[PDB]
C-alpha cells in the first residue's frame, strides 16, 4: 500500500543513488544478498513501499536506472548493493549525451525512452494503489537534465493523479564543472515548473561548506555529500514507513509546502550534523536540533535564507521526542525571527514526527524550506545563460540535434516569469 | 439497555478514542482479551460466551494508525470488521477526505454503522472524536455527520474535536479545514465539545508539573473528560444525567453548542498529600481562569450555562454551597437571562487511576462544561487567518483540482461571520 | 374501605417512594420478603390501605412505580425493598425526557401512559372504596413534571370524585439542579392548579437548613433528605391506618385546607426534629411540639412564613396525649401570633390526634400550612419563567416536540392570576 | 562498447602513436606479446584466446619509418595487415600527399578502417596524429579528414597536429603545408590540439633539467597528455567525462576548434622529494606562462574555455577551492560573455611512470586543456610566412607540378585571413 517508484536517471542521479539504497537497506535491515537479516519487525511493517517480494524471502529494490552510457551502470553493478537490483531495470543507451540537453532530450533520449517507460509501467502496475514517484537527477550534466525531464514528461501525461518528487543538483555559484551548465539548467527548468509538483534544491557549493565548516572534514569525497542528500531524502519519506505520533505523507507534505502551483522548489537541510570530535560537547536536544535547522549556513542551497522570508516550512523529526518541546521551539523560531516569514501567512510550520529516529542517532529532524531566497539562484542562472546567449556561444551544438532559438528564448522568459512571481510574493503584503 | 456508538475518524480520533478504550477496560475491569475475570452493557456487546466487545468504528483513510492499533495491545479485543481503512490519506486536503475518497469509504462505515445499531436497542446517541486540523478527520467527519443525521434524525450527535490552538499550530491549512468543517457540522451536530493542544500543555506544565508532555498524557486527559461525561450512563447514583439532558441543558439557541471541557481535579502524586481536595476547592479550581482546557479568558466573556460531573463520595450539600459561593462571585459574569446557571449530575463512581498514569488517585473529581461566550475570541483569531490566507488564494488549487467550487469558500466565511454575528448578539444584555 | 393507590413519577419521585414504602413498611413491622412479623395487632387492622393480600399471608404495596429510563428502576429493583412491588408494576420507557417538558408529555408519554393508566384500573378493582390517588412528584425534572401532569389529567378524567394528592419538589431559591427548571415549573401548575386536589410544596434548600442547622448532620444524602419528606407522608395519612381520640381524613383534611378550588398548595412540617446530640436535654412535650412546628426555620418549604399570614393550618399529632394541652397550645398560637393569620377566619387550626406515635418515638406532630406567603415562592419562578422567556432561551427543544409559545403565554398567564389572587387574599379585609 | 580509434599519419604521428602506445601496454599491463598476463575493451580488440590486439591504424607514404616499427620491440603486436605502406614520401608536398600518391593509398586505408568499425561497437570517434609542416603529415590528413566526414558524419574527430615552432623550422615549405591543410581541414575536424616543438624543448629543458633532449622524451609527453584525455573512457572515477563533452565544452564557435594542451606535474625525480605536488600547487602550474606547450604568450589573450582533467587521488572539495583561486586572478582573463569557463574531469587512476622516461611517479596529475585567443598571434606569424614566399611565388612550381591550381593557394590565405579576423571578433567584449 503507497509504494513509491524510484528513478534514478544521469551519472550524478545513479551516484545518489546507490548510497541512497545503501542506507534505506540500512534502516530496513536489508543485506547486500537482498535477503532481510535485522531485528525490529517494524522495518518488514512497511518494507512494500520501496520493495517487491520474492521467492525465499528475498527482496529488490523498486528501482529504475537510466544512462546513456553504460560506465556509471558498470560501476553501480561492481557496487556492493549491484546484485540486489533486479538486472531488467538497468536501462542503458550507447552514444551518451555529452553534456548535450539536446542529444538528451531529442536524439539518444527519445530512442532509449521506450524501454524506460515499459519498465515504469511494469513496476507500477505491479503494486496495488501506487503512492509517487521520486527522480534523482542533475541540472548540469545532458542526460540528467534531458532525460530525466522527458521522462518526467512522459509519466506527467501517464500518471496526472500521481506525485513525481525530484532531488536536482543546482549548478553551484562560484564553482561550475561544466561550460553548458547555464543552459542546460534553464532548459531542464523550463518543463520542471510545468510538470514536477515537489522539486528540491541542491548545490555543490553548500554541501562543501557543511562538509568542512561544520562536519570538519579535511578530503570530503563525493560519497559523504551523496550520503547526505540520501539521509534527507530518508528523512523525508520515513514518515510512510514507520508509526509516529504526526504521520506525514508526500501528498501531505506537497499540499501542506506549495501555496501556488508553480512555487515548488524547496531547500532542504538536515539537523543534527556533528563532527566527530565534538560528539560530546553538544547535548542532543530538540531545542538544539531547531538552532542547527534554521541555521543559515546550514542550508543545503546555496541561496542565504536571511535574503528573503519563508513562505512555509516543513521539519520533519525523527525519534521519540515530547510533543510540547517541538510545538514551543517552533513558536520561539516564528516570534524570534518573525521578520524571516510572510506576514500573508499565519503559522507557516508543518511538523511531522515519526518513532524511528536515523540509524545510530537518538533522534533527528529533517528540514524543508520553501523560501523566497532562491530567486536569487534563478536570477544567478538567468544572467548567466543571456551572457552566453547574447552572443550565441555554443549554440551551434543544440541546433545541430534539431533544436531553435525560440525555445531557448522561450525558456529565458518563462525563468524570467518564474523569478518575477517570486519577487511579487516576497514584497506583497496583508 | 442505553446503548452508546462512538466512531474515532481521522489520527488524532483514532489515538483518543484508544486511550479512552484502554480506560473503559480499566474502569469496567475487562482484560485486553475481552474476558473479565449491567454497568458494561451500555458500552460493550457480551457476543458470544465470556467476551465483550467494544461498540466503536475505527476509520481512517492512511492505514498507518490502524494498523499499529492491530498489532497493539489491544489486538483481541475489537471486532475486525470494525476497523475500516482507506488507502491514501487525505493529506490535509478537505475536498480529498471529503468528496475524492470519502465516497469510497462511507458507505461500508454506514453499513457497519447500521449493523451496530440493529445489534442494540435503547440507542441514546453517537460520539465522534475527530480533529478540526486534519484532512481526514474534517471532511469525514463532516460526510458522516451528513450522512447519519439523514438516516438518524431522531438521535443526538456529540463532538470532541481539536480545537486549533491559537498561537501553535502543526498544518498550514487549519484555517481552511476548520472554516469548511464548521460550515458544513453546524447543522448537524448537537454538540460539540473542544479542547486545545496548547492549553492542556499548559495544565500539564503547570499543574501535573512535567516538563516533556507527549499526546498520551493528553489522550489521558481527554479519555478522563469523556469518562466522566458517560459516566452517568454506566454507573448508578444520586442525580443521574443522560446524553439528551446534556442537549437540553447546554443548548439555548441551536447554533451555540460549543462547550469547553474542563477538568477540575488535576494534581501529582507529589503535590496530592499536601491538599485536602475538599468540594469546595475542587469547584473552585473548575472555574480557575488558568485551567480551561481551550487557551480561552473565560473573564473576556460571559458564561451561559454550566454543567457539572462530578463523582465518586461528594455529599449534594457540598454542592449546593460551593455553587452559591460561585454564584455570588463578581468576576463570574453569568447572563442576566440564565438566571438558573448551573445544571448539576453526581456519580457515586469515583474516578478509576490509569496504571502509568501521571494522574493521582483522588477520592473525588468533577468535570465542568460550561457553554461560554468567551469563545468568540478564537472564532475570530481563527476567521482572520482563513480571511488572510484566502485574501489571495493561496494553497486554494489543491481544494479546486479535488471537485470543490471556490464559492464554498465564501459561503463557509459568511457563515462563520453570522456565528460569530450570533455570539455577540447572544452577549448583549437584557433589558 | 378507604384504600389509596401510590404512584411514583421520575427519578425524585421513585427515589422519595423507595423510602416512603421502607418507613411504613417499618411501621407496619413487613420485612422485605414481604411476610408480616411485626407484634402490635393495631398494625394489620387496615394494613389494606396501601396493601393487597396474596396466597402465604404476602403482602404488596398498592405502589405502582413509573419512569422514561431503566437506570432508576434497576437501582429500586436491586434495592433492599426490590422484592416488595410486584414486578409488572414496574412500568418503565427507552428514551427517557432528558429534563425537556414536552418529550416527557407529548412524545415518551404519550406510549408510556396506556400501559400505566390500564394498571391503575387493575388495581383500582382490587379494592371497594377507593379513597384516593397519592403521587410523588418533581416538578423540576422532564419525566416527573411532564409525565406525572399528564397521568394526573387522565385520572382526574377517569375518577372525578377521588381526591389525587400530589408531593412534587418544588426548586429551591438560590440553588438550581437544571437550566430549564423555570421552564418545567411554570408548565407544570398550569395543569396541577386545574386538576389536583391537595399539593404539598417542598423545596431541597430547606430541607438542606433542616438537616443542618437542627439536625447538626454534615454530610446530609439524598437518603437523609427523603426520609424527612417521607415520614411527613406517613403524617398525613396515619389518621386512616389507626385508631386515635379524634381521627381525620384524607377528605376530611381538604375540606378545612382549601378555602378556594385555586388555593391548595401547602407547607408540610415535622415537629419533634432533634439531633443526636441533644435528645437527653430536650423535654419531649405537647408546647415543644408545638414550637417546633410554628417555627419559621422549620418549615420544609423555602418560604418565610413571617411574610404572609396563614388562611389554615392543620396539626396533625400522634401518639398518646391529652386533649386539653394541644387545645390550649393552639389558642396560645392564634392568640399571640394573630397578627399572621387571617381576620375572616375565626378559627384556623385544625387538630388529629392519633393513638400511635410514629416508630421509636414517645409523641410527634406533623404540620400542613396553607400560607399566602408562598406567593414570594411562585412569583421568583415566573421571575424565571420571564427572563429565560423574552430572549426565547432554550424554546427550540419545546417546539421541536410539537409545543408552541401559545402554551408558555398561557402558563405565565395562569401563573401571574394565581399570584394575584393570593395577593388579594393577603391584602383582603373584613 | 565505447571503442575508440586512432590512426597515425605522417613520420611524426607514427612516431608519436609509437611512443603513445608503448604507454597504453604499461598502463593496462598489455604485454608487448600482446597477451594480457573490462577496461582495455575500449582499445584494444580481445581477437583469439588470450591476446588483444590494438584499434590502431599506422600509414605512411615512405617505408622506412613503417619498416622499423615491425623491427622494433612492438612487432608482435599490432595486427600486420594494418600497416599501411606506400613506395614514395610525399617529400614535404602537399600536393603529393593529398592528389598524386595519396589516391593510391587512400582506398586502402579506407578498407582497414572499415574493418575496425565493422568489428567495435559504439564507437566514440577518431584519434588523427599528424604533422603540419610535413607533406605527408599534412595532405594525406587533409584527404583522410575529408573521406571520414562523408563516410562517418555522426562521429567525432579529434586530431594532434605538431604546430610549426615560431623561432625552430625544419622545412622550409612549413607555412605553405599548414596554411593548406588548415583551409581543408577547419570544415572537417571537431576539435584539434596543437603542440609545438619549440615549447616543449624549453619545457624539457627548463622543468626536467635535460641538457640534450631528444624525440623519444618529447613524444613520451604527448603520450602522457592523450592518455589523460582518454583516462575517463579507460578507466572508472568521480566524474567521468566523454569526447562528445570535449566537442560540447570547448567549441563555442564552429571554426574555432584549436586548444592548447598542459601538463602540470612535469619535474624531475632530483627536485620530487623537495616538491609538495598539492593540488593548488600543481593547478597553479598549469597556468604558468612558461609551462604552456605551445609558444605563445597566454595573457596576451583572453581565455574561452578551460577543460581540467585531474588524475589520481584528488578530492573534488581541493579542485573546486583551486578553481575558485584561479577565477579570482586578475590577470587571468576570462572572456566576459562566458562566465563560468571550466569543465571539470577527474579520475581514480594515477599516471603511470615510463620505465626509460624523465618524468618521476606522481601521486596527483592533470592535463589542461584551455581554448585561447593567444593563438591568434600564433596563426598571424604562419600566415605572414606564407604571404613572403608566395608574393615572389617561390616553391609554387613543385605544387604545381601536381595537379595543383595557383588560385587554390589564394583561397587558403583568404579562408585563414577569415579565422584570423573571427578570432579578433570573438576576443571583444561586449558592451
Ligand atoms: N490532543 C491530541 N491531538 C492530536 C493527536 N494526534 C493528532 N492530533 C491533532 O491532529 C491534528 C492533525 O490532524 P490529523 O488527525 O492528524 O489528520 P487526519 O485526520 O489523520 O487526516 P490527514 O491529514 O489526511 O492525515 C494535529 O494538529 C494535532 O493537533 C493526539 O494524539 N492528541
Ligand atoms: N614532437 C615530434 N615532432 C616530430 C617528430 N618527428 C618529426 N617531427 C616534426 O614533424 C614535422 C613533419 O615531419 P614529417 O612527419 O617527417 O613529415 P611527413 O608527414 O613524414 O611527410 P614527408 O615530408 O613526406 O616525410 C617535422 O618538421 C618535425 O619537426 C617526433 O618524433 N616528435
Ligand atoms: N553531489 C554529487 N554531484 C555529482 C556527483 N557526480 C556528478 N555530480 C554533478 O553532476 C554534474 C555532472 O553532470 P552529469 O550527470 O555527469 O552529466 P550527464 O551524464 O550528461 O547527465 C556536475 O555538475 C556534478 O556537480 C556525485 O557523486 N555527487
Ligand atoms: N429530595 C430529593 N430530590 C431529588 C432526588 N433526586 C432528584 N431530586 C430532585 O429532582 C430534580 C431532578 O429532576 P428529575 O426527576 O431527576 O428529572 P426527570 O427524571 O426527567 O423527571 C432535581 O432538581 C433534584 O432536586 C432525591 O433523591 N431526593
Ligand atoms: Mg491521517
Ligand atoms: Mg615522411
Amino acid at each position: 500500500m503507497r509504494e513509491i517508484v524510484h528513478i534514478q536517471a544521469g551519472q550524478c542521479g545513479n551516484q545518489i543513488g546507490a548510497k541512497f539504497w545503501e542506507v534505506i537497506s540500512d534502516e530496513h535491515g536489508i543485506d547486500p544478498t537482498g535477503s532481510y537479516h535485522g531485528d525490529s519487525d517494524l522495518q518488514l511493517e512497511r518494507i512494500n513501499v520501496y520493495y517487491n517480494e520474492a521467492a525465499g524471502n528475498k527482496y529488490v529494490p523498486r528501482a529504475i536506472l537510466v544512462d546513456l552510457e553504460p560506465g556509471t551502470m558498470d560501476s553501480v553493478r561492481s557496487g556492493p548493493f549491484g546484485q540486489i537490483f533486479r538486472p531488467d531495470n538497468f536501462v542503458f543507451g550507447q552514444s551518451g549525451a555529452g553534456n548535450n540537453w539536446a542529444k538528451g532530450h531529442y536524439t539518444e533520449g527519445a530512442e532509449l525512452v521506450d524501454s524506460v517507460l515499459d519498465v515504469v509501467r511494469k513496476e507500477s502496475e505491479s503494486c496495488d494503489c501506487l503512492q509517487g514517484f521520486q527522480l534523482t537527477h542533475s541540472l548540469g550534466g545532458g542526460t540528467g537534465s534531458g532525460m530525466g525531464t522527458l521522462l518526467i514528461s512522459k509519466i506527467r501525461e501517464e500518471y496526472p493523479d500521481r506525485i513525481m518528487n525530484t532531488f536536482s543538483v543546482v549548478p553551484s555559484p562560484k564553482v561550475s564543472d561544466t561550460v553548458v551548465e547555464p543552459y542546460n539548467a534553464t532548459l531542464s527548468v523550463h518543463q520542471l515548473v510545468e510538470n514536477t509538483d515537489e522539486t528540491y534544491c541542491i548545490d555543490n557549493e553548500a554541501l562543501y561548506d557543511i562538509c568542512f565548516r561544520t562536519l570538519k572534514l579535511t578530503t570530503p569525497t563525493y560519497g559523504d555529500l551523496n550520503h547526505l542528500v540520501s539521509a534527507t531524502m530518508s528523512g523525508v519519506t520515513t514518515c510512510l514507513r514507520f508509526p509516529g505520533q504526526l504521520n506525514a505523507d508526500l501528498r501531505k507534505l506537497a499540499v501542506n509546502m506549495v501555496p501556488f502551483p508553480r512555487l515548488h522548489f524547496f531547500m532542504p537541510g538536515f539537523a543534527p550534523l556533528t563532527s566527530r570530535g565534538s560528539q560530546q560537547y553538544r547535548a542532543l536536544t530538540v531545542p538544539e536540533l531547531t538552532q542547527q535547522m534554521f541555521d543559515a549556513k546550514n542550508m543545503m542551497a546555496a541561496c542565504d535564507p536571511r535574503h528573503g522570508r519563508y513562505l512555509t516550512v516543513a521539519a520533519v523529526f525523527r525519534g521519540r521526542m515530547s510533543m510540547k518541546e517541538v510545538d514551543e521551539q517552533m513558536l520561539n523560531v516564528q516570534n524570534k525571527n518573525s521578520s524571516y516569514f510572510v506576514e500573508w501567512i499565519p503559522n507557516n510550520v508543518k511538523t511531522a514526527v515519526c518513532d524511528i529516529p536515523p540509524r545510530g542517532l537518538k533522534m533527528s529532524a529533517t528540514f524543508i524550506g520553501n523560501s523566497t531566497a532562491i530567486q536569487e539562484l534563478f536570477k544567478r542562472i538567468s544572467e548567466q545563460f543571456t551572457a552566453m546567449f547574447r552572443r550565441k556561444a555554443f549554440l551551434h551544438w543544440y541546433t545541430g540535434e534539431g533544436m531553435d532559438e525560440m525555445e531557448f528564448t522561450e525558456a529565458e522568459s518563462n525563468m524570467n516569469d518564474l523569478v518575477s512571481e517570486y519577487q511579487q510574493y516576497q514584497d506583497a503584503t496583508a | 439497555m442505553r446503548e452508546c456508538i462512538s466512531i474515532h475518524v481521522g489520527q488524532a480520533g483514532v489515538q483518543i478514542g484508544n486511550a479512552c478504550w484502554e480506560l473503559y477496560c480499566l474502569e469496567h475491569g475487562i482484560q485486553p482479551d475481552g474476558q473479565m475475570p449491567d454497568s458494561f452493557n451500555t458500552f460493550f456487546s457480551e457476543t458470544g460466551a465470556g467476551k465483550h466487545v467494544p461498540r466503536a468504528v475505527f476509520v481512517d483513510l492512511e492505514p498507518t494508525v490502524i494498523d499499529e492499533v492491530r498489532t497493539g495491545t489491544y489486538r483481541q479485543l475489537f471486532h475486525p470488521e470494525q476497523l475500516i481503512t482507506g488507502k491514501e490519506d487525505a493529506a490535509n486536503n478537505y475536498a480529498r477526505g471529503h468528496y475524492t475518497i470519502g465516497k469510497e469509504i462511507i458507505d461500508l462505515v454506514l453499513d457497519r454503522i447500521r449493523k451496530l445499531a440493529d445489534q442494540c436497542t435503547g440507542l441514546q446517541g453517537f460520539l465522534v472524536f475527530h480533529s478540526f486540523g486534519g484532512g481526514t478527520g474534517s471532511g469525514f467527519t463532516s460526510l458522516l455527520m451528513e450522512r447519519l443525521s439523514v438516516d438518524y434524525g431522531k438521535k443526538s450527535k456529540l463532538e470532541f474535536s481539536i480545537y486549533p490552538a491559537p498561537q501553535v499550530s502543526t498544518a498550514v491549512v487549519e484555517p481552511y479545514n476548520s472554516i469548511l468543517t464548521t460550515h458544513t457540522t453546524l447543522e448537524h451536530s448537537d454538540c460539540a465539545f473542544m479542547v486545545d493542544n496548547e492549553a492542556i500543555y499548559d495544565i500539564c506544565r503547570r499543574n501535573l508539573d512535567i516538563e516533556r508532555p507527549t499526546y498520551t498524557n493528553l489522550n489521558r486527559l481527554i479519555s478522563q473528560i469523556v469518562s466522566s461525561i458517560t459516566a452517568s450512563l454506566r454507573f448508578d447514583g444520586a442525580l443521574n444525567v443522560d446524553l439528551t439532558e446534556f442537549q437540553t441543558n447546554l443548548v439555548p439557541y441551536p447554533r451555540i453548542h460549543f462547550p469547553l471541557a474542563t477538568y477540575a481535579p488535576v494534581i501529582s502524586a507529589e503535590k496530592a498529600y499536601h491538599e485536602q481536595l475538599s468540594v469546595a476547592e475542587i469547584t473552585n479550581a473548575c472555574f480557575e481562569p488558568a485551567n480551561q482546557m481551550v487557551k480561552c479568558d473565560p473573564r473576556h466573556g460571559k458564561y451561559m450555562a454550566c454543567c457539572l460531573l462530578y463523582r465518586g463520595d461528594v455529599v449534594p450539600k457540598d454542592v449546593n454551597a460551593a455553587i452559591a459561593t460561585i454564584k455570588t462571585k463578581r468576576s463570574i459574569q453569568f447572563v442576566d437571562w440564565c438566571p438558573t446557571g448551573f445544571k448539576v449530575g453526581i456519580n457515586y463512581q469515583p474516578p478509576t487511576v490509569v496504571p502509568g498514569g501521571d494522574l493521582a488517585k483522588v477520592q473525588r473529581a468533577v468535570c465542568m462544561l460550561s457553554n461560554t461566550t468567551a469563545i468568540a475570541e478564537a472564532w475570530a483569531r481563527l476567521d482572520h487567518k482563513f480571511d488572510l490566507m484566502y485574501a489571495k488564494r493561496a494553497f486554494v488549487h489543491w481544494y479546486v483540482g479535488e471537485g470543490m467550487e471556490e464559492g464554498e469558500f465564501s459561503e463557509a466565511r459568511e457563515d462563520m461571520a453570522a456565528l460569530e454575528k450570533d455570539y455577540e448578539e447572544v452577549g448583549v444584555d437584557s433589558v
